[PDB]
RNA sequence: CUUUAAAUCCUUUAACGAGGAUCCAUUGGAGGGCAAGUCUGGUGCCAGCAGCCGCGGUAAUUCCAGCUCCAAUAGCGUAUAUUAAAGUUGCUGCAGUUAAAAAGCUCGUAGUUGGAUCU
């Protein structure tokens, strides 16, 4: 990203899986950016507010799209401990 | 005139999308070569690595179809590789220029020792396979050009890449392989993860999303 | 798989050693049996007696009278066949009359369609057969 | 034994590829610019400049408080920046490795005297020094590649037995105003 | 038999980093294993890891962020002098801008760098990038 | 196998003189002449980029 | 131009099959 | 003149010395590898070319020539030996199901290798 004199060199910042930290390429087309509406507390309703997830497509390959995904919400107080 | 076929193309043409980065950011398949011509299509050069004459038998004699491979690329960060078959060379060159035009990948440029200027090479060693041929690029020293074999140096040059130490393994002589592998080895710059890029992803909204309205209201 | 030990420099070594006798250019370089049979004799170049005049058939594919002299060799009265390269060369040469002959360039192997030649001829009487086929140089009388 | 030296070497690379188009053209395209006779000159100031850059390279693997890395690097530097190649506010070693051909092509008597209006183009350049017409400071020059200095560009003057530089006609002139 | 548990344990961390686990089992556990493993994470490679006590010799929960593309050991532990830790820099690193190569030298275990800070040659162990 | 034609083609060549030429340039100015024709003018292209020994 | 690539299709394994294969790109 | 033990050479000075500036650059090539002509004439699987693939049997981009063209250039071709290419000897760094290849099978000495642990 940096040289030496600091500023930015890079063509842009790719994106890393949220599962596995590792980088989602530039044509990895079974990558998902899924989007979890928040709600309000009270009202239960959509506040405009969401969660973004990325998923690389090994993962979704590997079946594990769904644990990642779960976990990544629970993580965030979407999902209801145990 | 272009008129788009999908959402991308759209987005591109209503000048939604402000570079080629926010398409390749999202991993989104580009399928149409105008949305590469509106973004670069003036720095593009083309190049037909080969016409290779292929058959296949039949009863009454072998049909003769030809391969064009195809390098493009702006001499700056971007590569594409096309491989088209057709019973006309012409319309080979043609479609191969489309295919490598729809196949273009973000080149990542780095430094081989101190950080004075822009990025001269691979910023790490990086290896391409396509069937027994591996092609190994390796981060050069400033100055010291593409030390590689002709196919490969005429992709790493129009990927942007001013240095480079290379290595071949493997049938090299099937220029298609060879041109695919270095291709990957290409491609798999941007997919490494050195630690400058550790840094945890700030999402940002994706093209679909951002630009829904526009899509429904045009 | 391999010994990839501290103390395994003395087998490795010797495995080395052992295997380089099964590449054919090593072995052809370093028996003596390759050096003794050379008619040449380990030389570039060597000077014989032309014996005849030959005409060897190319090979099956092509059609052809390559033109080549059976020449015996001064230093070691060995009898081998050498191509005489240009057209019309074969004039140039008489029989026992000295010649000077080189390799055909493949270093032992036969070149192209002549068979069993891999020799050349190179000069004819003291006179390169370059410089009385372009009119360079006359035969010595 | 014998007092002579046999201490020589050859200044210059074959490149391995002979019949590479691009680097075809871009020898010719160097020739034509600077005016050489022939590959063999853009080979020589191609080993000059590989040479050196294997020496910054050599110097940049060392550590950067190393003693020799201090020496030498300063001597490479000061030395390209003498010669003119090298920019003085331009004086690390990885700024050698920046350089190009040209940078030493430009540097040679025949492109100074052409780039100093003494000549009308760099073959009359080169044909002006072959005929002892230029002189670096006191000393008439007789060699197109010699390399000119930073302190000796200013001194590059039309020789003072020249015709042009001095006065004194030469051959042909005399011979031709002897008929009139 | 088993012979060098450095190995194997750097070889369960690449297969699980491969396999995107956010955590490793390793055992048998090691002083060797262990100081590389510190070595590793103060560099931010592994994170976190925990050492469980059974009786005979330990095993390590090694929890593992997804930023390691290759741990590797170097058998046998060739000697490696500073004039030639550079071409072995050269042979096992991806870049010179990352990439670590682990030494046990008389000062302790610890990655190239800080062996040409200290001055000090000694064994390669490994690399990790 | 009969060597009896040896300078067959070679004998019954009709003989051609070279004709006479002004010489050609030698050393830099050839190669002067050489960049010239090369890089200086495009007056011998067509977009096509033909050959220097182009018949055609 | 198209001269090389359409005598080219007329012998694609003919005797002036590489020199025009060449001829098109090399 | 200078040089040097006499000398020669280089350097220096003067005289003569250049318009086909005839004071005339060559050596290999022009199908691909590999840069440069499917131009013309001759020959017609002949003569020959061709490291390799191949060209030649009446329209030869490949022989023999003329012309033109390009490669290096006061040099260039050839043979042999050798180095890189050769990750085709592989320590780095190769292979061993079917392409060449794991011993028919165990035991076994030397050899090689050898679990944790002590501030």
């Amino acid at each position: 990203m940096q040289n030496d004199a600091g500023e930015f060199v890079d063509l842009y910042v790719p994106r890393k899986c949220s599962a596995s930290n590792r980088i989602i390429g530039a044509k990895d087309h079974a990558s998902i950016q899924m989007n979890v509406a928040e709600v309000d507390k009270v009202t239960g309703r959509f506040n405009g507010q969401f969660k973004t997830y990325a998923i690389c497509g090994a993962i979704r390959r590997m079946g594990e799209s769904d644990d990642s995904i779960l976990r990544l919400a629970k993580a965030d107080g979407i999902v209801s401990k145990n | 005139e272009w008129m788009p076929v999908t959402k991308l193309g759209r987005l591109v043409k209503d000048m939604k999308i402000k570079s080629l980065e926010e398409i390749y950011l999202f991993s989104l398949p580009i399928k149409e070569s105008e949305i590469i011509d509106f973004f670069l299509g003036a720095s593009l050069k083309d190049e037909v690595l080969k016409i290779m004459p292929v058959q296949k038998q039949t009863r009454a004699g072998q049909r003769t179809r030809f391969k064009a491979f195809v390098a493009i690329g702006d001499y700056n960060g971007h590569v594409g590789l096309g491989v088209k078959c057709s019973k006309e060379v012409a319309t080979a060159i043609r479609g191969a220029i489309i295919l490598a035009k729809l196949s273009i990948v973000p080149v990542r440029r780095g430094y081989w020792g101190n950080k004075i200027g822009k990025p001269h090479t691979v910023p790490c060693k990086v290896t391409g396979r396509c069937g027994s041929v591996l092609v190994r690029l390796i981060p050069a020293p400033r100055g010291t050009g593409i030390v590689s074999a002709p196919v490969p140096k005429k992709l790493l040059m129009m990927a942007g890449i001013d240095d480079c130490y290379t290595s071949a393994r493997g049938c090299t002589a099937t220029l298609g392989n060879f041109a695919k592998a270095t291709f990957d080895a290409i491609s798999k710059t941007y997919s490494y993860l050195t630690p400058d890029l550790w840094k945890e992803t700030v999402f940002t909204k994706s093209p679909y999303q951002e630009f829904t309205d526009h899509l429904v209201k045009t | 798989g391999k010994c990839r030990g501290l103390r395994t420099a003395r087998k490795l070594r010797s495995h080395r050693r052992d295997q380089k006798w099964h590449d054919k250019q090593y072995k052809k370089a370093h028996l003596g049996t390759a050096l003794k049979a050379n008619p040449f004799g380990g030389a570039s170049h060597a000077k014989g007696i032309v014996l005849e005049k030959v005409g060897v058939e190319a090979k099956q594919p092509n059609s052809a009278i390559r033109k080549c002299v059976r020449v015996q060799l001064i230093k070691n009265g060995k009898k081998i066949t050498a191509f005489v390269p240009n057209d019309g060369c074969l004039n140039f040469i008489e029989e026992n009359d000295e010649v000077l002959v080189a390799g055909f360039g493949r270093k032992g192997h036969a070149v192209g369609d002549i068979p069993g030649v891999r020799f050349k001829v190179v000069k004819v009487a003291n006179v390169s057969l370059l410089a009385l086929y372009k009119g360079k140089k006359e035969r010595p009388r | 034994p014998v007092a002579r030296s046999w201490v020589c070497r050859k200044t210059y690379v074959t490149p391995r590829r002979p019949f590479e188009k691009s680097r075809l053209d871009q020898e010719l395209k160097l020739i034509g610019e600077y005016g050489l006779r022939n590959k063999r000159e853009v080979w020589r100031v191609k080993f000059t400049l590989a040479k050196i850059r294997k020496a910054a390279r050599e110097l940049l693997t060392l550590d950067e408080k190393d003693p020799r890395r201090l020496f030498e690097g300063n001597a490479l530097l000061r030395r390209l920046v003498r010669i003119g190649v090298l920019d003085e506010g331009k004086m690390k070693l990885d700024y050698i490795l920046g350089l190009k051909i040209e940078d030493f092509l430009e540097r040679r008597l025949q492109t100074q005297v052409f780039k100093l209006g003494l000549a009308k183009s760099i073959h009359h350049a080169r044909v002006l020094i072959r005929q002892r017409h230029i002189r670096v400071r006191k000393q008439v020059v007789n060699i197109p590649s010699f390399i000119v200095r930073l302190d000796s560009q200013k001194h590059i003057d039309f020789s003072l037995r020249s015709p042009y530089g001095g006065g004194r006609p030469g051959r042909v002139k005399r011979k031709n105003a002897k008929k009139g | 038999v088993r012979m060098n548990v450095l190995a194997d344990a750097l070889k369960s961390i690449n297969n699980a980093e491969k396999r995107g686990k956010r955590q490793v089992l390793i055992r048998p556990c090691s002083k060797v294993i262990v100081r590389f493993l510190t070595v590793m994470m103060k560099h931010g490679y592994i994170g976190e890891f925990e050492i469980i006590d059974d009786h005979r010799a330990g095993k390590i929960v090694v929890n593992l962020t997804g930023r390691l593309n290759k741990c590797g050991v170097i058998s046998p532990r060739f000697d490696v002098q500073l004039k030639d830790l550079e071409k072995w820099q050269n042979n096992l690193l991806p870049s010179r801008q990352f990439g670590f190569i682990v030494l046990t030298t008389s000062a302790g275990i610890m990655d190239h760098e800080e062996a040409r800070r200290k001055h000090t040659g000694g064994k390669i162990l490994g690399f990790f990038f | 196998g009969s060597l009896a034609r040896a300078g067959k083609v070679r004998g019954q060549t009709p003989k051609v003189a070279k004709q006479e030429k002004k010489k050609k340039k030698t050393g830099r100015a050839k190669r002067r002449m050489q960049y010239n024709r090369r890089f200086v003018n495009v007056v011998p292209t067509f977009g096509k980029k033909k050959g220097p020994n182009a018949n055609s | 131009f198209s001269e090389w690539i359409d005598d080219l299709e007329a012998d694609p394994k003919g005797k002036f099959a590489q020199n025009l294969l060449k001829k098109l790109t090399g």
